[PDB]
Formats: structure tokens, C-alpha cells, sequence
């Protein structure tokens, strides 16, 4: 994966620059947004299990999915989407924490249509259960916080659709 | 089904069926008429025996149906027996199989995770499946009964 | 782990295309909240 | 492409054989045929649009393909999605007067499986729609006519998957 | 794999619906015929040796195939043939147990016509090989057991062709 | 095939078969079982066809068969023979196909450039097939004989 | 939307922006901040913009919500009210953009496809979206409702 | 059926049956096989029938099925389709019988009284009666739709 | 049977099942008429053998001959002899009511014995299908189909 | 492997055919057979509380429960359980068998040798399937008990 930091220097090792004042100020940028970032992390992580709850809560259950015939019917299926439910989160937070969205790319974004499509597993729905997620998710973090966390949750979901 | 289960353990070992595997088949054909009657028994009594079930179940755990517990209110209380009734048709289904792997995928597999994103109490659902029991049992002949019990009590031992 | 010897853990999404797909999707692929048809007509003759 | 006769005259230039009895009954075989074959055809060809319909509302429409996010979404994709509908229907027919499942391997089972994945068409759920054209087409060709086009609805199903 | 009583199961469950009288129904078939499935199987076993070694003789040896610049010449070649042979005779024999074709999708049938196209096995002589072991199966099983025996064979033909 | 080629044209077209195209295609399996006792009669008849039609040819041009010649000596001889044999293989084919295209495929298409390399004279052969036709006609009967020439006389055009 | 308009007529040219194209670019950046009032406007209105039209298009023409009737029954009543949502969600789009351009590539391509084979009458959706237009008129003033206008026109007349 | 009322006959006035009523009876028992799988047809096309006939119907009559009419609501118009069930029913049973008798006990007689107290409009019934023959004759072959449209009309002439 | 059972639960590390021990109620109640199916063949062992032999014999000349392995008397008796050996092998399968004792005996590792004898082994499978029919003559119709099962799979394991 | 193997074995060995005084060993063996699966069953349903009324017996309220001891921590105590139920369902796979080889070739061989690296007190474990025995031999009843006492006997000599 890469990170803000990593990217800086990635850019500048291409070039074969040494680090620059320039450089040192994206650097000294990203220093900034990181503390409140590492808070709203922690935030997510002790709310986890919740914010899946109440987006599954929000879309995807008490519905047809959930009712026989339905991608999430069966306790084994209902299992795998909340499964799904928190790799989106975790990833998410990971990408939040890097200031990248290279890692949902790298890991989340590849190929995962065409594993969805083979199983049968509808991405419209998916989507709306992501994008179910952010909302809550935002109310946690926090205002300042809700905007950096809201573009890596709509990239995962542009990503899918 | 334990045809499927013969089936499975042949291919494996890239071999036609065994005799004593053979055997088993045939066994089974022949009890197969009998399950099919049991099975056909438990569904049509399959609404009271829900509901006696419910009601033991809410007797033995007032909580669970209480403002704090999560079976309370009408909507709720309606998918608790809802989820009843999900085990007993598996318990059907398992028994015209003769084994319990329908009943697993269906059920057992991920279950503990569901109900706890649903912050449902597992050992109360376990009451439940052993209330279905006991009200099954009786409408059931003692020897159907035994064959019903075995699947009623693999949920149990599932769930806990 | 000395005793098991191995087996099959995990495929490719094409590799379990080729044995499940035959015949395709069974399933009209639900959505939630969607406004549906399906089945009302069955529901009704069961009723008459 | 190659039909029935001409498969059973290939295979004899191949080895360089006059043709035989054996041969010939297979041909005559295939006469007999013809004639339902013709019947069904017709039938097809005038029902093809309220086939199309029926199948999609069986299988596409009021699903999450057709929910915002879905591949079906938007005119554009729904109008192609019935497009493709129309080739499937229109190739098989094609297949069934032939009586060889060449002419679909020829031209629409070559690289379609690669072009949809590309596209993030979902082959499964088009699968689906093949398979739901079959069961009516079953209906309004009658029974006679019913096994010769199903084989070819499921040729087709076999090759996308 | 499925069997036919876990088909009926699986469409019972995604419909919800307990088990009713015309499940029912389709199950005790099932039953009836069980006992003359084992039967069946119990003499193809007994007998898978000759009864490919008959098919051979009717199609595969005394041919061109055999003959120098064939595709079953040389003894690994001949061998290989005469394994696919007997993979393809106690595949049809699980299937007839089982009741169900699935299972002759999920293991004989996915990728192997790819995979003869690229070894360029010939498919046709192949599917006459097929043919010509359910003749020979026919009259080992008896009546009543060969109609059973021979949907599978006629399923495998289909998969190939 | 009669069949081929109507579907050949609707794809092309990108449309389902037209009526007319259908109504060919009916007529043309009705035919069907008549061109087969057609087809069987010149295969039956097919080995004393070739060796008189070579006879025929061998008289009308002596040069081929001379020492100049290409046909010259038994090897040359009977490659015109197998030659010969060829065509009357690819007309029974194509009395049952109904269409002349199977027959255009394997025989007429590239067939100038191969003879010229091999320096044989395409008119002979032609000559070559039309002997062919004799002998066959007289065998077929007058209607099936009609059948008959209609793809003996493509085979003459092509070459 | 304007902008990318003028970079490809920009680029097929092979060239910079000329100054009366960027002149026009100019123009809409002062235009959009009015436009996207005129869009919130609708917005919040919405769920009444349809009630309305919905109501007026049923008076209009009883046939659609009729046994015979596409639009008969709860469920396909939904529908119909979906798709004319859906227009009005597109013509907000629109006046952002100052283009058609995104309510013609979502909603009017295919358009006449998808509703043939829905077998919905195009007049009659035409209709509902005139309904619409008038209902949104009252609302915005009426500058604003001459310029939701010609989107709701282009709409109409894409029909 | 034909055979009771030539017995009915006969035992009114007292005597053995006639030849020309043997006759009759010989008649209609070689025409019964034919008449069964007509009636066989229709049966297994019943569900669709009642179907198409009730669209049929409402599209004819927008008002039975309106606030106002008595179809309106699922309840009614389910009870509507019962109706045309019914009288689908009673047809088949003519059809085998080969007499309109059969029909007529259950269906045609008080029938307008029944109606009357029910408030439901005869005309409208007579219409889904003629919409299900249209139905029923598509299905059938054109000599077999013949016999069955006697039937048909003969109910809709009964209710007018 | 039981062994068999028994296995089987040891594999999933679970008690034996109320069906698998009903099963087992089963085979033991039907070895009593398993023992007499065995008794009977055992009394016309040395005819059964001896029919077979000649059956045998009838369908391949060339194994009794000069050239064949079972030429000679030396020969023809052991080839007669190991033909008594599978049919006891068969009774001891009956009485067990599966085909393990039979398999331990008799079926594994055959190929390499009879390699190294130089002995056919399709003519041994004949042999082994010829004495299942004279025995199926002697058996009752029921009784000949147990019979059967135990005859087809020697027969399909040589 | 079973008593009706053993037999069978025996008679193997001597090249015998089964014979009258054998089936009479077998036929023993049957009527046994009912009491043994009556046996088992009751032993399936109290195995849980055949462990925990033994534990109770000899295990707990020790030293080896308290710390420093073997089966202090949850893992040992857990394991110490874990075999006890083994030892419980060898002896009922043996008492259906009616052989003591299955506990010779599964559990008897190299335990000695595993306790002893393991620092697992033998004489402690003895004395626990010793409890184990006294506990079944009551719910199975007397004529069973004396079946299902040789074989825990055996395991006790073995360790
Ligand atoms: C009743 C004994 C207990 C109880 C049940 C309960 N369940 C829910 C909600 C759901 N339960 C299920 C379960 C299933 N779905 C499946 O696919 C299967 C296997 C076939 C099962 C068993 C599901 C999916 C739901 C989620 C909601 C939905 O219907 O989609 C609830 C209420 C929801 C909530 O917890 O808020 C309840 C109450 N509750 C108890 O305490 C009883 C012990
Ligand atoms: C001669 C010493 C022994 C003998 C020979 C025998 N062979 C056949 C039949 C076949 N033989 C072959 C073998 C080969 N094919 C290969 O590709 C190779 C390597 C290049 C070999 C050696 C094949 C393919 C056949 C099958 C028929 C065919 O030729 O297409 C037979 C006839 C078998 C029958 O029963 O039909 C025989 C008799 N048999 C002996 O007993 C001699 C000791
Ligand atoms: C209402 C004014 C008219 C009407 C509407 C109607 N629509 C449907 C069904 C569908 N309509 C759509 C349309 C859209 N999907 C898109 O992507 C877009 C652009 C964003 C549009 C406008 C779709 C997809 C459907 C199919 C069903 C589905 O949602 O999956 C119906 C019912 C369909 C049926 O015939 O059963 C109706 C009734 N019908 C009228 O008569 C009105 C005039
Ligand atoms: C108290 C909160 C609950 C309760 C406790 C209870 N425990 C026992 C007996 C034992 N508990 C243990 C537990 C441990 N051993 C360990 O090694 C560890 C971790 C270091 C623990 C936690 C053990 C081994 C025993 C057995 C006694 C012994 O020391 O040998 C009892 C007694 C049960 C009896 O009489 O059989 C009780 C009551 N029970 C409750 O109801 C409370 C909720």
C-alpha cells in the first residue's frame, strides 16, 4: 500500500531529489490532520460492531434479502455480509489513517466484482449498506473528522459500482 | 443426505461404491417411506407446536419478553416464533435426509454470529429448540419420537 | 500440520464459475425496499 | 457456419469417404426434423419481443440490477441489456433451423465471456434471463419443438458460464 | 454435490415452504426407484472393466485413432483414453444413485470441453465412446434400470457436445 | 447448405428469417430424401463412372496421355483417375446439400492456381468432368439426371 | 455540463480555448450560484412536484391507472410515481450543469426501448412530465421557472 | 345424464327402455372418451382461464371492480373469480355428462334470486361467462370447442 | 458391520448414532440366516468347485493347454484349489456381512501373486463368475442375491 | 476387531471352513448383542454426568485441582475431562465390539509413554477410570455391568 508519507518520498526518489522544502511542507501537512485522524480511528474501532449493527440495521435486514430467496437468508450468508460489513470498515479506517486511498484499491477494490457476480451477492445492495455505514460512522467521528472519513467510504462504493 | 455423503467419500477415493456403502443406501431407501411420515406429522402440527413452545419458552425466561429483553413488543415477539418455526421446518428437512448436514448449512453455520449482531440471547434460542422438542415428541409414536429427538438435539447441542 | 494431507482451501471466482454456472443465476437477485410484483399473482389464485 | 448436413459432409470429405447409408440415415434424420423445426422458427420470430418481455420481468426487472447502482441501470444500460436479450434469442433461432450449435460458438460464445468481464456485466444474472427466454419459448413452440430449442438456449447458458 | 432428495429440499427452502404433498410426491418416486438404482450400480461396477473394454472395440479401436498419427496412438495416449473412459462410466454411476445430473456438472463436465480443444482430443469420437458404453450398460443393467442409466449417459453426450 | 445460406443472409441482415427464406428452407427438406436416393445411385455407380469418363477424356484429348503429356505414364494416369474420382465425391456431396457452395469449398476455390502449378491443363478437366456427366446421366433417371447436371455443369464453369 | 462542452470542441480543434469560449465559461460560473438556488428549490419541493403531477396526469388520463392499464394496481401505481421522480431528480441535474447533457445520458437514450418493451405509453409519461413542469412553474419565480422550463421542454420533447 | 333421464322416461311409463333409447345410450357411451379429454383440457387450463377471463371482465366492466361496484376490494374480487371458478366447474361436469342437467341443478336455478339478494349485477356475471368461453375455445381444437361452447352458451343464456 | 460402525464414529469422535446402533440390531438378528446361507454352500463346496472348474476349462481351452499355466494335473489342481480358497473366502464374507475379511484375504495384493505365478488373471475372474452361478443354482432366489454381492465383488476386485 | 472376526480369524488360520462349533461361538455372541446395544445407549445419554460423578469422586476437591497441581488452569482441567471422556467411549465402542483389541491398538498403546513426558499422574488417571466403572456399572444395570466392567478393567491394567 502507500501513505502520504510514503508518497512524498516515493515522488521524490523517481525524480532521485533529495527531500525538499516543498516536500517538507506536504509532510508537515499531513502532520497536522494526523492526530485528529488517529482519534476518530479509535473511535471506529470501539464502535464497530454497533456502527454494522445499525447499517444492517438501516438496509440491509428486515427486508426481502433477509427473508427465504434472499442473497442474505440462511445463517451462513448472513454471517458472510456482516463479514463483508467490517472488512469495508477496517479497510476504510486503514485507508483514513494512511491519508491514501491506494490500499482500498490494492486490497478491497480488486477483482471484486467479478467474485460478487460469481456469487451472486447483489452490489447495489452492498453499496447502500456501505453507504449506510458512513453516515453512521460520521456521527461518531465527528464533524472534522466525518469529511475525511466520508471520500474513502465513496470511493469504496464508486469503486463497487 | 447420506446418499450424498456415500456419493462424496467414493469420489474422493476415485473408487465405485463399497458394498457395505452400497448397503447403507439401501438401508436407508427403505426407512425413507417411514420419514417421510414423521416429517409429514411434525408440519402439520408444526403451528401449535410453535406456539406451545413460544409459551414455555417466554415462562421459562421472562426476561427475554420484557421492555429490557429483546423479545418484547409485539413486532419482536412475532420474529422470535418466527425463528422457531425456521428451526422446526430445518428439523423437517433433516429428517427426510436422514442427516443433519441440511439442517447445518441452513442453520448452524454462522449462527452464533448472527444472533450476536442481533444482540439475541443463544441460550435462550436454545430453550426454545428444546420446548419444540418436548411438544413434538409427544405428538410423535415413541419410536418416531427417538428419530425426531436425534435432529432436535443436534440443534440444541449447536446452538449454546 | 504432519498428518492432514493437504486439500483444496480456496478457488478462483472463474474456477467456481465453471462448476456452479452451468444454468446460470436462480434467484431474480432481491433487492431491499424494492416495490416487486413477484408472486402476487400466485398469492391471489392460492386464494380464490 | 456449419449445419447439420453440411457436419456430416465435413466429416466425410475429412476422411475422404463417399457418402454411405450410415451418413445418409443421419441426414434423413435430420429431415424429419426440419419441417417442426421450420413451424417453430416462425413462431419465434413473431413472439420474440413478448419474449423478451416475460423473460426479463421473470428474471431482470425489479431487482437490484435494475436499482440505482445495478448494472441494468439507466436507460442506456437497460436498452443494451435487452439488446443482448434479442441477439441470444435471435442466434438460437438461428441454431434450431441449423440443427449444429456451431454458428453460436462461431459468433456469440467467442469472447463474450471476456467482454462482459470487462464490462462488469454480471454473466450469471444474464445466465438467469437465457434460461427464462428457454421456458417460454418452450411454451409457445409446443413440446415437439421445445427439446430441439432447448438444447441450444443451453448451449449457450454453458458457454457464458 | 445434490441428490434428488436435497434438490426438492433446496427448492423448498428458498420458496420457505414446509414440505407439502406434491414434494412429498417427488420424493417417494425417488424411493421407489432407490432399489433398483443400487442394483444397477452394484453390477456396472462388477463389470466397468469389460464394459469399456467393449465400447472400445465398437468405436475407438480398429481405427484411424489407434493407427500411427492418431489420437489414441501409443500406449500412453490409449491409456489415457480408456481412463477418461472409465471416469465418465463411474461419474454416470454416482448420478444414477444420486438421481440428480449436478453432479456430473460440478466434476466431468466444467472446462472439459475447453481442456479437449486444447489437447485436440476429438470430441465427437469421444461422445460416440459415451454412447456406445451406454448401450453396453443397457443390457448388463437390464430394463427398468437401463432408461435410468442412459439419461445420464444422453446428459454427459449433451455436456461434451 | 440450402440452409446455410438463408441463415448466412439473415445474420447478415441482423434479422430473423423471412417468410420467403423459411418457405425455401421447407421445400428444400421435403426435397431432401429424393436427393438422397439420388446421391446413393452415383456413389453405387461411382467406380465404372470415373473409369469410363477416363476412357472418354483419354480419347477426346490423346495428347494428355502422351509422351509430352502431363497425364503420360501409369503414376500420371492414375492421379488423373483420383482426380476424377475427387470431383464425383464433391458432386454427391453437394446433390445432397442441395447448394454448390460444400462443393466450391473443397474443389473450385484456388483450383486454377494448383493446376498451374502442377502444369496440368485445366480444359482437359473440364472435358474430364463433363465425361463424367454422360456416364452419370445415363445411369440417373431423366429428372434426377436434371438434378445431376446442374452440378456437373458448375464444376464445368468453375474450371 | 458547459465547461467540458467547450474543452472538447477545444481539443478536436487541437487547440487552447478561444476567449469567446472562455468567455462563456466565465458567464456560467457567475450563473451557477442562481442555478443552484433554482435546483434546491425543486429539491425540496420534490415530494410534492410529483404528488401533484401524479394526480393531475391520472385526471388526465384515467386509461393508465385502469384494469386494462399499465399503471393499474398499488404496486405499478408506485412505479409510474417512481419514474416521474426520477425525471425530476435528472432535470436538477441538469440545470446545475446548464446542459442537458446528464439528463440525456441517463434518462432519454433507450428511452423509447425500455418503456416499448415495459409496453408503458410514452405520450402519457410525456404527460406527467408536463405536469410536473407546470407544478414547478408556481413554485419557482419566474425568471427561475423559464429556465427549469426549457429542461422540462427538452425533457418532453425527448419523449 | 342421458342414461337417467331415458330411465326416468321409461319408468314414468312403466316399461323396459325402448330401443330408440338403447340407441342413445350406445351413442353417447362411444362419444364419452372423446368428451372426457375435453373435459380433461379445460381442467388443466382452469387456473389460466379464470385468469384471463377475469381481466377480461374487469376491462369490460371497469365499474364492478370500483368503490362503488360489489367486485371491489381483494376480498370481492377474489370472491368474483371464485364465481367464474364455479361456473367452470359446472361445465366440465356438463361436458362428461353430455347434458346441460348436471349444470343446471347447481347453478342455473334461483340463481337470478341469489344474485339479487347478493346486489351482484347478472349482466356482468353473463359477461365473464362468455369471456371464459373465449379462453376455453382458444385452448381447445375446433370440434371439441363446439361441444364446449353449447355449454358455455348455454349458461350465459340461462343468465341474462 | 459393527467394526465397520465403529469406525466410522471413532472418525468423528462421536458416540455410535441411535440409527447406526439400530443398524447394527439389524445385522445381528439377520447373521443366523446369514449362517445357514453359508452352511449351505459349504455342503456343496467340493460340486460347486468342480462344475466351475470345468465351466472354466470349457470357456478357456488355452489355459489348459500345453502352452497354459493350468496344464498338467500338478497345475490343474492348484488352479482348482485356489478356486476352493475364494469360495471359503465368500462364506466367511456372508457370515461377516461385509467384504472385508474377504478383501484381506484375498483381494489385496492378488494382481502381484498372480503376476509372479504367471497365472491370467481374467481367467481366474471367470472361474470365480462360474462358480457364482452354480452356487446361485443351488441357493434360493433371496438367498442367491446375498450370495451375489459377495460373488460381483470378488469378481470386481480380481 | 469383533468377536464374530475373531472367530472368523481363527478358523482362517487353520484353513478350516466354518463349522457347527463355531456358529454356536457366534450365535453366543448374538444373544449378548441386545443387552450390549441397550448398554451403550445408556451410556451415550449419562456420559456427560458418568464424567462429572467420577471427577467428583476422585479428580476434584484435590491437589490436583489446586495450583501447582496437574490439572490446575482451565487447559489442563480441560484436558484431564477430555480424556476421561475418551476412555468412556473406547470401553463402549469395546463392549459393542466384544473384543478388548480396538483399547490394545487406539488408546492402550504408547499412553504410558505420552503421560509419563506429559508428567500426567498414571495412578490418578487409574483411579479415575476405576470411578468412571463403579458409575456406569449402575445405570447400565447387572447383567450389562459385568460386560462394560472387564473392559474398563482393562484399560486400568493397561495404563
Ligand atoms: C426467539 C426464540 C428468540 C429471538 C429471536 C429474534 N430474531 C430476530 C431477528 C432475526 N432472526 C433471524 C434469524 C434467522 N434468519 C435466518 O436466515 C435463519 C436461519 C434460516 C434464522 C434463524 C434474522 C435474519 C433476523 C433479523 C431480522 C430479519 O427478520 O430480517 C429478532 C428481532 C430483531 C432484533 O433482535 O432486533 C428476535 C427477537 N429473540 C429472543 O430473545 C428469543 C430467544
Ligand atoms: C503379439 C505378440 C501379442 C498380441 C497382440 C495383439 N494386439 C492387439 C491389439 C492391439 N495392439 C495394440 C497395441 C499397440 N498400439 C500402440 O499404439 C502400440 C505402441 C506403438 C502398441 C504396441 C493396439 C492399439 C491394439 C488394439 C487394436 C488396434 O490395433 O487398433 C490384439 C487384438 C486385440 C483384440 O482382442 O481385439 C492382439 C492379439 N496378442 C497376443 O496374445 C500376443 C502375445
Ligand atoms: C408513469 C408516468 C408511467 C408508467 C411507469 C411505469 N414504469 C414501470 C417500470 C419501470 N420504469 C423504469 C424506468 C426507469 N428506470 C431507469 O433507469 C430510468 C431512468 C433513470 C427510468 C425512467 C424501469 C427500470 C422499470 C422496470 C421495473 C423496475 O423498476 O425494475 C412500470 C411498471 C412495469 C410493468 O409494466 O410492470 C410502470 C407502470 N406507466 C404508465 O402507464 C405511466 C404513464
Ligand atoms: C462463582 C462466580 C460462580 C460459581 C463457582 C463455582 N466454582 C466451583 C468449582 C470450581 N471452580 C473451578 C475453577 C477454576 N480452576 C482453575 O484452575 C481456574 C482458573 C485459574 C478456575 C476459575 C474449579 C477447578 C472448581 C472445582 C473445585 C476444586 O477446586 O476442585 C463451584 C463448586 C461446584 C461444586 O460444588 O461441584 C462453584 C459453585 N458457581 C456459581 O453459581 C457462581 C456464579
Amino acid at each position: 500500500m502507500q501513505d502520504a508519507i510514503t508518497a512524498v518520498i516515493n515522488n521524490y526518489d523517481v525524480q532521485g531529489k533529495y527531500l525538499d522544502g516543498a516536500a517538507l511542507d506536504k509532510l508537515k501537512a499531513y502532520f497536522t490532520t494526523g492526530a485528529v485522524r488517529v482519534r476518530a480511528a479509535a473511535v471506529i474501532s470501539s464502535n464497530a460492531t454497533t456502527i454494522i449493527k445499525e447499517a444492517a440495521a438501516k438496509a440491509l435486514i428486515y427486508s426481502d434479502l433477509t427473508r427465504p430467496g434472499g442473497n442474505m437468508y440462511t445463517t451462513r450468508r448472513y454471517a458472510a455480509c456482516i463479514r463483508d460489513m467490517d472488512y469495508f470498515l477496517r479497510y476504510a479506517t486503514y485507508a483514513m489513517l494512511a491519508g491514501d486511498p491506494s490500499i482500498l484499491d490494492e486490497r478491497v477494490l480488486n477483482g471484486l466484482k467479478e467474485t460478487y457476480n460469481s456469487l451472486g451477492v447483489p452490489i447495489a445492495a452492498t453499496v447502500g449498506g456501505i453507504q449506510a455505514m458512513k453516515e453512521v460512522v460520521g456521527g461518531l467521528v465527528g464533524p472534522d473528522a466525518a469529511k475525511e472519513a466520508s471520500i474513502y467510504f465513496d470511493y469504496l462504493s464508486s469503486g463497487l459500482s | 443426505s447420506v446418499l450424498t455423503k456415500a456419493i462424496v467419500n467414493a469420489d474422493a477415493e476415485a473408487r465405485y461404491l463399497s458394498p457395505g456403502e452400497l448397503d447403507r443406501i439401501k438401508s436407508f431407501v427403505a426407512s425413507g417411506e417411514r420419514r417421510l411420515r414423521i416429517a409429514q406429522t411434525l408440519t402439520e402440527a408444526r403451528e401449535r407446536i410453535v406456539k406451545q413452545a413460544g409459551d414455555q419458552l417466554f415462562q421459562k425466561r421472562p426476561d427475554v419478553v420484557s421492555p429490557g429483553g429483546n423479545a418484547y413488543g409485539e413486532k419482536m415477539t412475532a420474529l422470535c416464533l418466527r425463528d422457531l418455526d425456521y428451526y422446526l421446518r430445518l428439523v423437517t428437512y433433516g429428517i427426510v435426509a436422514g442427516d443433519v448436514t441440511p439442517i447445518e448449512e441452513i442453520g448452524i453455520i454462522g449462527v452464533k454470529e448472527m444472533y450476536n449482531s442481533l444482540q439475541t440471547p443463544i441460550p435462550a434460542v436454545a430453550e426454545g429448540v428444546r420446548a419444540m422438542k418436548n411438544v413434538a415428541t409427544s405428538l410423535l409414536s415413541g419410536d418416531d419420537a427417538a428419530e425426531a429427538g436425534f435432529y432436535f438435539d443436534y440443534l440444541v447441542g449447536a446452538m449454546q | 500440520g504432519e498428518d492432514v494431507l493437504p486439500y483444496e482451501r480456496y478457488l478462483t471466482p472463474a474456477g467456481l464459475s465453471l462448476r456452479k454456472g452451468r444454468f446460470g443465476s436462480s434467484d431474480v437477485l432481491t433487492t431491499p425496499g424494492g416495490i416487486t410484483p413477484r408472486g402476487d399473482a400466485a398469492r391471489m389464485m392460492d386464494k380464490i
